[PDB]
């Protein structure tokens, strides 16, 4: 029975974790998009926007 | 030794005035460049500075 409980608490932190990794891609993502802006470049910025989004 | 005076002399003189409009030509040269470089740099950020924005 022991487990499951194991499982269960292992695929929380895994959520919790891969969720900070997301964020963290997210910031570094701002950063990317700044510097593909700064170009003129107005579909790198686009694509860029878009994953940062999502 | 007088005349060889005279003569070299004349060819200081005439070297160092194409030795001058180098000069010239050089210090133009840095000027140039670095005033491409204002107008270029001023540009690309004169195209997000856009004034409406």
């Amino acid at each position: 029975m022991e487990k499951h409980l194991f499982n269960l608490k292992f695929a929380a932190k895994e959520l919790s974790r891969s969720a900070k990794k997301c964020d963290k891609e997210e910031k570094a993502e701002k950063a990317k998009i700044e510097k593909a802006i700064q170009k003129g470049n107005m579909e790198v910025a686009r694509i860029h926007a878009e994953n940062a989004i999502r | 030794q007088k005349n060889q005076a005279v003569n070299f002399l004349r060819m200081s003189a005439r070297v160092d005035a194409v030795a001058a409009r180098v000069q010239t030509a050089v210090t133009m040269g840095k000027v140039t460049k670095s005033m491409a470089g204002v107008v270029k740099s001023m540009d690309a950020t004169l195209k997000t500075m856009n004034l409406e924005k």
